[PDB]
């Protein structure tokens, strides 16, 4: 027989997938593309253009 | 050497005058297969200070 204890001693001597939800960083640009904010495109005054004085 | 299996006899060559060993000795196993396996596994096994030699 090989004396399995000797074999153990010899061994000791010798020795559905899917895209994981990875962390996503939110946008944090170093600078704003249009830092200077734009004024109201359609303010209250611009909503009403001209009065209508038709007799009807 | 008992880890590999049962050891029958072990003796060490010591100086007659001083108790220190001569760094060599002999030992016998109850099975020839175990003895040859141990020799193969320790044929050139590196040890502290010097590589062990077994035949």
């Amino acid at each position: 027989a090989p004396s399995a204890k000797a074999t153990a001693a010899k061994k000791a001597v010798v020795k559905t997938f899917r895209l994981p939800k990875t962390l996503k960083l939110a946008r944090a640009p170093k600078y704003a593309s249009k830092a200077v904010p734009h004024y109201n495109r359609l303010d209250s005054y611009k909503v009403i253009e001209q009065p209508i004085t038709s007799e009807t | 050497f008992a880890q590999f299996g049962d050891l029958k006899e072990v003796r060490l060559a010591r100086n007659k005058k001083t108790g220190n060993s001569r760094h060599y000795g002999f030992l016998e196993f109850v099975n020839k297969e175990d003895a040859m396996i141990a020799q193969e596994s320790m044929n050139n096994y590196l040890l502290m200070g010097h590589l062990l030699q077994v035949r």
